[PDB]
């Protein structure tokens, strides 16, 4: 039924009819015939629109629920569009954290229009959760100082929905959402020398920290995953009744009363039950057993990376370190060329956060969520560029994904639904963004090229490209029949691109259809 | 694969004893005469034309070394290894590539006609010929992969290529028949099949023009 | 200069390519010297018009309800001025004349 | 690096090869060298050069052989302070190019 009124008989009133009715309806969902997990209620958003912003006068964009594209040769219009998304969904990630908090807030001196007579700017968006909560709003706004009236914000709907996954998770533990940014900053050095060393990162929710920052943060992994290492070589419950020898035995021989030495008993005691209380405290959710969590991550990097067969963990002189299997042979990650590293510190950060957010999954990849990605081909060669969009797809089945390119391989592997035109009118504006004519999805690159982009298939710089169209015109207007101004052509052709060479085979097929089968058809009707 | 004939050995054949001489104390310069009257300059297998090449003992000297001075037992095949290289199909990829193969699983040119087992597809594809059954099946697979005339992308991509060059030139005939007299018309198809003889990859070009094995 | 089909790290000199690449067309280039396909073959669409040449000839040249089926198909998915519907039909056409001529044989 | 250190001071040095990663994993040696040869016209045909490092922790080390380079760097400068001449220009433009 209608979840807000479900949450309101709940809240007041202090009830079990109306708390059971709230997680139910969170948590339900079936098995496909392919046997992937499906969730009665999915979640996603539905439109955007932009007013008096930076050169936008007012434009509207219409999303798809799997899988969007953006094209057009505009770098910076289309960067401002995946900067104004980031900035809405800040406000849902302060809520799940904390009681109040509060989100990003638009910048007075960049963000308006700088001849609007307006003088006020807004951004709006529209979500859905499944058939009991089919709409909720937003809007952020400001204006010029010194003038007559102000304009607010409009955030009220946005916070009640984060309410609901925080107050049911304290109660009874449950599932809960991802969001990620990916920038083209992500592409930088890695530094060896890591000595740092503190004890955060292995609480549930450090998976929010940096999360919209651009680039990610692959020094955090490299310590949560030599971590599982040595906690799992050897059974720490043996460090327990460890303790439990000075704490039970000292006992029986503090002889002499003196505070000094039954303080030493006193400390060793209260600090092996402040120990076990951890231990205690991890029975209260269903967190995996760090062999499974291990275990899983390890799958994943190996199956999406083409390259990359086996990684682990050993032992040097005086520390430990990361090794990989690559090509064949055995390297440490300082040994990788730039295509190999990037796309990894991709892959591994992502990873993890979702198995840290979905602990009562069978599989933990297949939660939900929104991701953003930049520039998607960057340090790949052409073979891969026609299988990256198959490999991410099948690895995380229920992500909604928003992307940007230019390549003409990767369009021949998606459906023209999928895709967006970006074509600024003189100073900018447009009002609409358009879909082609053809269909992208397993067409010949040669027609991509000229229809969707422009350009044509040889380089019209070359004197030697047009001189096969010249030959042509001269067999045509002696009607089909050769002359010296032709024989020159034929033997240069000839002489520069070979014997056997298309160019020659193509020639050769003008000659033999144009004299005799059109010749002798004519003059023996005649 | 044309159908080939063979004809008298080269003399000096007779002139070595198995087992007594190695393969390699033959002058080879006295044999490609006779294995180019026969070919005609193409290779055995895939029917391109021959620039870096080499003759192929088609029942192997390792395992049967009695054939080694056998005049049926040789074929001009193409590509080499005293120039380096990767080579990828035909007689290396048979030894390197294959894996397993029975030697009486394979179709030979010179004994059997591979028109009872092979068909080419406009598309640049072979398929085992229509209506076959298991034991004529069994030789037209393995012949296809021991030899990959279907998985080395450059032969693919030409073979596809030279076919897809013609087909405006097939069209304009074959619907001028109501204007030809009935013997014209064959004449207009055979200046056509003349020419192939001297062409790459003739075999494909000639499943585009034909209509029947009865010629007209 | 360019690397072999396959390679360890025990190649010992370098050499250049056989066809030539000054103003030669873009789907060729890719194909001779790269070593890729013109069009994705893990996507099952691009298959079509094999299986309907095949089809086709299987029963002697003429249409029927399996073919007919395979042939709307096609032309739902790529559109009714496309290459490969200009293609298929071109095949039809021939084919009869091919047929029409062995009959009266 | 090994000309460029000579034009601007007499008895200058250039960079190296690292212990910990540039030697083959697997080699059975335990040592790396690279060599190479330049031209300055029909008067001086040939010019030799190479670098050199071994493994740590190895018991005897390979060494460099840089004399010819130090050699032709002096004629280039020591005319120069007498009277006014042209020079050669060496330059590298990498990926890290692209940071801001
Ligand atoms: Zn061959």
């Amino acid at each position: 039924g209608n979840l807000l009124s479900a949450f309101e008989l709940y809240q007041r009133n202090s009830v079990g009819e109306w708390f059971e009715m709230c997680r139910d309806y969170i948590q339900d969902g079936h098995v496909d015939e392919s046997g992937i997990f499906r969730p009665d209620n999915a979640f996603y958003l539905r439109r955007l629109t932009l007013k008096d912003f930076r050169r936008f006068s007012l434009l509207e964009i219409k999303l798809e629920e799997d899988l969007t594209v953006i094209i057009g040769n505009n770098g910076k219009g289309k960067t401002s569009i995946l900067y104004a998304i980031a900035k809405t969904l800040s406000w849902f990630v302060a809520n799940i954290l904390k009681e109040g908090g509060s989100g990003q807030r638009l910048s007075e001196m960049t963000d308006i229009k700088n001849d609007a007579e307006d003088r006020y700017s807004d951004v709006s968006s529209t979500f859905f959760f499944g058939k009991g909560l089919k709409s909720v709003p937003i809007r952020l706004s400001r204006s010029a100082l010194g003038t007559a009236e102000r304009r607010d914000s409009e955030v009220k709907p946005a916070k009640d929905l984060a309410d609901i996954w925080r107050v049911i998770n304290e109660v009874n533990t449950i599932n809960l959402p991802t969001f990620a940014l990916y920038n083209v900053e992500r592409s930088q050095p890695f530094n060896r020398n890591i000595k740092d060393n503190t004890g955060r990162r292995e609480e549930r929710f450090d998976a929010y920290s940096q999360t919209l920052g651009g680039a990610g943060r692959f020094d955090h992994f490299v310590e949560w995953y030599i971590y599982l290492h040595k906690r799992t070589v050897s059974d720490i419950s043996s460090s327990i009744k460890e303790l439990e020898q000075q704490v039970n035995d000292l006992q029986r021989t503090v002889d002499g009363g003196m505070v000094s030495v039954k303080s030493l008993l006193e400390q060793m005691k209260f600090k092996l039950s402040e120990a076990i209380e951890r231990n205690d405290a991890a029975v209260s959710s269903r967190v995996l057993t760090e062999s499974v969590q291990k275990s899983i991550v390890e799958k994943a990097i190996c199956s999406v990376v083409p390259s990359i067969s086996n990684i682990w963990v050993e032992m040097i002189t005086g520390s430990d370190l990361v090794k990989v299997t690559n090509d064949g042979h055995d390297v440490t990650i300082d040994q990788l060329s730039d295509g190999q590293r990037v796309f990894l510190s991709l892959v591994a950060d992502l990873a993890r956060r979702m198995v840290m957010l979905n602990p009562l999954l069978e599989n933990p990849l297949e939660g939900r969520g929104i991701v953003l990605i930049d520039e998607i081909e960057l340090h790949l060669h052409p073979k891969w560029q026609q299988e990256v969009i198959l490999n991410l797809r099948s690895a995380f089945p229920n992500i909604q994904f928003i992307i940007t390119t230019h390549s003409p391989i990767v369009l021949s592997t998606i459906e023209k639904r999928c895709i967006r035109e970006f074509e600024p009118n003189d100073d900018g504006d447009q009002s609409f963004l358009d879909s082609p004519d053809m269909q992208t999805k397993g067409s010949e690159n040669a027609q991509i090229l000229e229809q969707v982009m422009n350009v044509h298939s040889t380089p019209p710089g070359i004197a030697e490209s047009h001189w096969l169209g010249n030959f042509e015109l001269l067999l045509l207007d002696n009607s089909g029949e050769l002359d010296n101004h032709s024989q020159v052509l034929y033997d240069q052709i000839k002489a520069h691109f070979g014997i056997d060479s298309i160019e020659l085979k193509k020639a050769d097929s003008l000659i033999r259809i144009n004299k005799m089968k059109n010749k002798l058809n004519k003059i023996r009707a005649e | 694969m044309r159908e080939l004939a063979r004809l008298e050995r080269p003399e000096i054949l007779d002139q070595y004893i198995a087992g007594q001489n190695d393969w390699m104390e033959i002058d080879q310069s006295a044999v490609w005469p006779k294995l180019t009257e026969m070919q005609g300059g193409f290779c055995a297998y895939c029917e391109c034309r021959l620039n870096r090449c080499h003759i192929e003992h088609f029942r192997p000297r390792g395992k049967f070394p009695a054939l080694t001075f056998i005049w049926n037992n040789l074929f001009g095949s193409c590509g080499d290894s005293r120039k380096s290289g990767g080579w990828s199909r035909c007689g290396i990829y048979k030894d390197n590539g294959a894996g397993a193969y029975n030697a009486d699983d394979l179709i030979k040119p010179d004994e059997e006609n591979p028109d009872d087992y092979l068909l080419f597809l406009t598309t640049g594809e072979v398929v085992p010929a229509i209506g076959l059954t298991g034991r004529a099946l069994k030789k037209a697979q393995e012949t296809i992969r021991v030899f990959n005339l279907n998985g080395d992308i450059k032969l693919f991509g030409s073979r596809r290529t030279a076919v897809q060059a013609i087909m405006p030139n097939v069209e304009y005939l074959y619907t001028l028949l109501e204007e030809f007299d009935e013997d014209d018309w064959n004449e207009m198809l055979r200046d056509e099949l003349e020419k192939i003889e001297s062409d790459e990859y003739k075999t494909a070009l000639k499943h585009a023009w034909t209509f029947n094995q009865e010629f007209a």
